[PDB]
């Protein structure tokens, strides 16, 4: 995390908690975008004078660029940089994790990127701490909604329908 | 329907007047309220967005204020080209766009007499058995006007229709077109065709006429 | 920045599906939220629904069960379909867009949709000839009579748009025949009547009728 550590008690506004091998984070409902680590909002689709400072993506806003004539661009929030057209923590610029993603280490006072892996993998000290070693992760999510439990979906833990339910879970 | 209000529903003001329009959203929408100007026969044009931001290129005499539920729109000095219906538009937490009922602003101006013109039916139309005679009242104020058709000095009734343009965006006047419709047979039976115009700007009624076959 | 242009069928029969298309020129369509908004004659504006090229849809709950929308970026088309139309669906339909999700800063010109069982009928165009009974103090008036068409609208330009000052195109009147009739006039200096040619360009899109009519002055 770049801010406070996300926990099982964190409320994701217009979002929901997900778990990987080394952290929790908020994922947005439908097509919303993160304006911070705990808040999702609608995004604008074009950056100009009318949409300045509006969210244009995960951890990005339309920012006034002080160029030859003034222009506007979707620019990552403080602490983030564009890598493959998505905003990731600056200290993750050069970090490659494979079956996972880079996060800031909330246990380190020096800002440092570490790999947090898909459910199934763990940091491999033999392989530059990338997500190449197979390993188990205990799910921390409570999943108190109707007929819901922590399930692994596409490499991440999320609360989902129990055995025999689809769409609230019926 | 979700209920929004705009006040007044219409108004008539002089050029140079300060015009203030109010809008009340259906709920607290913070600053998600926009103002549009719809000139007659045209698409709405965004003037104010996010309650108080002036659209690029919009004259500085337009402004908006407010937050939450109660909003105002102000034209600091009404200009002739500003005649239009103005709509506020909210965006709520269900992502629904709702337009207010709208405020029509008209312009008061000095009385202006109509220019009166009469048009005989064309030879092309006469080939088809129908004769349309048209009387034009050009650039007058106020909107109220009386047109009477006389055929050989006999007052006509039931065989005419008229329509009026919206207020002109330059001189704030109106125009009116009245069509007298007869059969070709009836048209050929009479000589003088006249429309007689009564209007506030005329001291006495004005008649424009022609003789069938004068040309 | 984009330019929007609606196109529609003019007439649509009741209970059938209304199909509209908005042709876009300019910026990439992916930079905008695309919406349809309709307005019955003399009434307010009703937003129908909003979509993006990402596949997101945001239809008005009052019309969600009847309306669908789509974008074809290959042909720069933004379309909507409205099922089971009735007389309540007769209105001017606008396409509109914005980079913002909460307002509309780009609009088309609107296309009038008339729900009706009747067939389209193209208009007859007759000249309104300027004469001495059509002259004031140096000002002459001339025009064109656009008669017996259905449905609305017709558009009238003068000299292919070169003549705009003093033009008055009046609201159509409903005749007892059930067909519309409209006149368009323009005032000019009387000294120009013999030196300039005046042509009204009448377009009735629902019937694909384009008529150019030269308006000749009278000697009397």
């Amino acid at each position: 995390e770049t801010g406070a550590k996300v926990t099982v008690d964190t409320v994701c506004k217009r979002g929901f908690l997900i778990q990987m091998s080394g952290h929790l984070e908020c994922k947005c409902e439908n097509d919303l975008v993160l304006v911070n680590e705990e808040t999702c909002e609608e995004k604008v689709l074009k950056c100009d004078e009318k949409t300045v400072n509006k969210p244009c993506g995960d951890f990005s806003k339309c920012i006034k660029i002080d160029g030859n004539p003034v222009s506007y661009a979707c620019k990552c929030n403080l602490g983030y940089d564009m890598v493959n057209n998505v905003c990731i923590p600056n200290e993750c610029k050069q970090v490659t994790c494979g079956n996972g993603k880079c996060i800031l280490d909330t246990s380190n006072p020096v800002k440092t990127g570490v790999c947090s892996c898909n459910i199934g993998k763990v940091p491999n000290v033999q392989d530059q701490n990338k997500c190449s070693k197979d390993g188990e992760t205990k799910c921390s999510l409570k999943c108190l909604k109707e007929q819901e439990t922590c399930k692994a979906v596409d490499g991440i833990y999320k609360c989902d329908c129990k055995d025999g339910f689809i769409i609230i879970c019926t | 329907d979700i209920q929004m209000t705009q006040s007044p529903s219409s108004l008539s003001a002089s050029v140079g007047d300060r015009v203030t329009i109010t809008c009340q959203a259906s709920q607290d929408i913070s600053n998600f309220l926009n103002w549009y100007q719809q000139k007659p026969g045209k698409a709405p044009k965004l003037l104010i967005y996010d309650a108080s931001n002036l659209e690029t290129g919009v004259p500085s005499r337009f402004s908006g204020s407010g937050s939450g539920t109660d909003f105002t729109f102000t034209i600091s000095s009404l200009q002739p080209e500003d005649i239009a219906t103005y709509y506020c538009q909210q965006y709520d937490n269900l992502r629904i766009f709702t337009f207010g009922p709208g405020t029509k602003v008209d312009i008061k101006r000095t009385v202006a007499a109509p220019s009166v013109f009469i048009f005989p039916p064309s030879d092309e139309q006469l080939k088809s058995g129908t004769a349309s005679v048209v009387c034009l009242l050009n650039n007058f104020y106020p909107r109220e006007a009386k047109v009477q058709w006389k055929v050989d000095n006999a007052l006509q009734s039931g065989n005419s229709q008229e329509s009026v343009t919206e207020q002109d965006s330059k001189d704030s006047t109106y125009s009116l077109s009245s069509t007298l419709t007869l059969s070709k047979a009836d048209y050929e039976k009479h000589k003088v065709y006249a429309c007689e115009v009564t209007h506030q700007g005329l001291s006495s009624p004005v008649t424009k006429s022609f003789n069938r076959g004068e040309c | 920045q984009v330019q929007l242009q609606e196109s529609g069928p003019g007439l649509v029969k009741p209970s059938e599906t209304l199909s509209l298309t908005c042709t876009v020129s300019g910026d990439s369509m992916s930079s905008y939220y695309w919406s349809w908004i309709r307005q019955p004659a003399g009434k307010g504006l009703e937003w129908i629904g909003r979509i993006s090229t990402s596949g997101s849809t945001n239809y008005n709950p009052s019309l969600k069960s009847r309306v669908t929308m789509s974008v074809d970026t290959s042909n720069n088309h933004f379309s909507m379909r409205l099922n089971s139309v009735t007389a309540a669906d007769t209105a001017v339909y606008y396409c509109a867009c914005s980079g913002s999700y909460s307002f509309f800063d780009y609009w088309g010109q609107g296309t009038l949709v008339t729900v009706s069982s009747a067939s389209t009928k193209g208009p007859s165009v007759f000249p309104l000839a300027p004469s001495s009974k059509s002259t004031s103090g140096g000002t002459a008036a001339l025009g064109c009579l656009v008669k017996d068409y259905f449905p609305e609208p017709v558009t009238v330009s003068w000299n292919s748009g070169a003549l705009t000052s003093g033009v008055h195109t009046f609201p159509a009147v409903l005749q007892s025949s059930g067909l519309y009739s409209l006149s368009s006039v323009v005032t000019v200096p009387s000294s120009s009547l013999g030196t300039q040619t005046y042509i009204c360009n009448v377009n009735h899109k629902p019937s694909n009728t384009k008529v150019d009519k030269k308006v000749e002055p009278k000697s009397c």
